[PDB]
């Protein structure tokens, strides 16, 4: 069919950018492993996406703990059982809300723009012009940010649970009078460490893996031209939040199933 | 380029092998069938738990009733290595507080009897049956 | 070209494949409809059970009182190959213990007549006498 | 020197962070099994009070019928510290009422015998069995 | 004309979902009211079932007490085609169980007086209450 070899072209264009994410990835994290250079190189680059990217955290942080400790509230009321509260926006946060949304956010603020400083730095050209300077700057200028990525996010996310739940414990406790020796007191009893607190860190750190990868990686293969590196950043934040939500299913399939 | 295609292809291929090996854990033994004449089974629903007082040993579903005598024939699920079980059985159905299951708690002893041991495996019947967990029988009854 | 035309061949073949087994590993009986004079069936919803000794037969798929008498006229879904079945019959409102669903045992015995025995399919309005529990005359039973 | 300042207020912030949340949710003991055989089990699940007269001392982590004599092989969980226990022990199943959760509330004597004093620790099986509450077939006979 | 396609797609696609939301995940009856004065409504919400031999035909759509006689009225939800009920009633409210509900079970009949039948329709007050039915009397009658 005529129709058919347009999607023949595709079907071989669409796995050869699978194929240049892995070439890319593999030549960042392989030989010489210095740390003399890197260390004060990386420390800058967490002022870049984790010190910039904490204020949006906890200012959105306080916002979902009042709301689920406000219309939870009301759920638990009408089966009448005030203690649950504590053991449910504990709950609800540190295993569902706490790593899918906090990786949304990381994606929206620190995910986009690390892709625009990638694209621009080579439409200017200061890519091209480092391999006339003979540095390898997969190595110098890609791995420094990677690691600035999955380092960060795991202390973004413990951030988020914590800054999270003591909004809950507002709403609840202070507003909805209800006795603050009572909350915690429920809450004490309620999760363990080995498959509740451990498990928030697992879900969020295999989301830093691929959050930090998928934006570098747009931002290698972008069209250089001033078009095409906008189109490459709005084509970041729409693969992230599939890969987020394609991977937090099957991370949600294992701990509970 | 000739070699992209070929770690396009190994990053797909150990993304899809580890999502199966995932998924494999998240999701079983051969037993044999016996069969079993009762007189109710209402509020006992299909993979309902079979217990030997008080854990667990198989699944009670078949759901049909035998339409030439009316009698409800149930076919277990009782496991191949249950081989030593002597005839001296009776099948009871509990259920573990006032609504929880309504599940099957048969009772078996050792009582050998004086003309051998009779065994039980593999498609026999146990013509010991239980027939009640109505209130509205007995708390009929008393209260006329 | 060849190998263009071959992996679009190849990619759209197994889309049609995963799609029918998706269909296989995630999904009814042909039946008739017999009417019936229930006195009280507050707390029995639509699709209860309809038991016949507790084995579960039938679903209360109607739910709803015949504007000309206020004796309550409710359609069953009985299976067709239930073929041999007398009048003698009664229907029973029962719980399955205290608060369950309010389900329907109903009882059919052998009790053929002298007159030939009448058959129970096809529309058949029977006629049950139940009048079903409020448990607080028999409050004031004991309560003398 | 503004950057190095902003993380070192971070991971600071992260470590406050952490140790609230972990000593929120975080709020143990070497032991050793006793195995007992018993008749009856029914509503007991593990992790269930293992209490001597009233007040819990253990856990049952166990679980589980010894698949070659059908008689019921569960070990406990009785504290380390625990040497002067003698064998003059009878192991009676509690309820609490008529449904707290069918625990264990065994009982002990000091009652020495003229034979030295037989210690129970570190995988003995204790032979005192209740032969517990046949609850329902209690009520039911008593009810008549 | 690609896109003038497409977005009709977008426009009805979401149309089928807008029904999909509320007739399969949320799907009444114009009637007439009753007034009824009571002299114990402790435990009756609205919306309780108010029943005819506990068939329920109307709910509650009033809880207030009129306040100058101190007599609880309320004024009940029974349906329009309701047309030949005799003035022949008594009002008492039941439980269905121990503790089901609190609903509204009131008694009716056919039993015509040789002075006309009144009718019950559009707002008459009928003059019966059950002021017994406390969580008071089986603790002074069980004990006194």
């Amino acid at each position: 069919l005529n129709a058919l070899a347009s999607l023949g072209h595709k079907g071989i264009k669409t796995l050869r950018t699978f194929g240049r994410a892995g070439l890319m990835l593999f030549n960042a994290l392989v030989g010489k492993p210095e740390f003399r250079k890197h260390a004060p190189l990386l420390v800058r680059q967490l002022y870049n996406v984790g010190v910039l990217s904490m204020l949006i955290i906890v200012v959105s942080g306080v916002f979902i703990g009042m709301v689920l400790g406000l219309q939870g509230y009301l759920v638990l009321t009408t089966y009448s059982a005030e203690t649950s509260l504590g053991m449910l926006v504990a709950l609800s946060l540190l295993r569902e809300l706490g790593p899918v949304v906090a990786a949304l956010l990381f994606a929206g603020r620190a995910g986009s723009a690390l892709t625009a400083e990638i694209g621009l730095m080579r439409a200017t050209e200061q890519l091209s012009s480092m391999e006339m300077m003979a540095v390898d700057p997969l190595r110098r200028v890609i791995s420094p940010r990677f690691w600035a990525g999955v380092i960060s996010l795991p202390l973004l996310t413990v951030i988020f649970v914590a800054v999270g739940i003591w909004g809950g414990s507002l709403v609840g406790v202070s507003w909805k009078g209800i006795d603050s020796g009572f909350f915690w007191s429920a809450m004490q009893n309620a999760v363990d460490w080995r498959m509740d607190l451990v498990n928030c860190l697992i879900k969020s750190v295999v989301f830093a893996i691929t959050v930090t990868w998928i934006s570098l990686f747009n931002g290698y293969d972008a069209i250089p031209t001033s078009a095409g590196i906008s189109r490459a950043t709005t084509r970041t934040v729409v693969h992230s939040s599939l890969a987020v939500l394609g991977l937090d299913f099957v991370l949600t399939a294992l701990m509970f199933g | 380029k000739k070699n992209e295609i070929w770690v396009g292809i190994f990053l797909l291929a150990a993304l899809l092998a580890a999502l199966f090996v995932c998924l494999k854990a998240a999701n079983t033994e051969p037993t044999y069938t016996l069969y079993a004449t009762f007189d109710n089974i209402g509020g006992l629903k299909a993979r309902s738990p079979v217990s030997i007082g008080g854990v667990v040993v198989g699944r009670v579903a078949d759901i049909t009733l035998d339409p030439k005598t009316y009698l409800p024939r149930v076919t277990l699920e009782i496991e191949q290595r249950y081989n030593h079980i002597p005839d001296t059985s009776s099948l009871s159905i509990r259920t573990s507080g006032l609504l929880g299951e309504q599940y099957l708690a048969l009772n078996v002893g050792f009582e050998d009897p004086e003309l051998g041991t009779a065994i039980l495996k593999d498609g026999d019947t146990i013509q010991d049956t239980k027939s009640a967990m109505v209130l509205e029988d007995l708390i009929g009854q008393f209260l006329y």
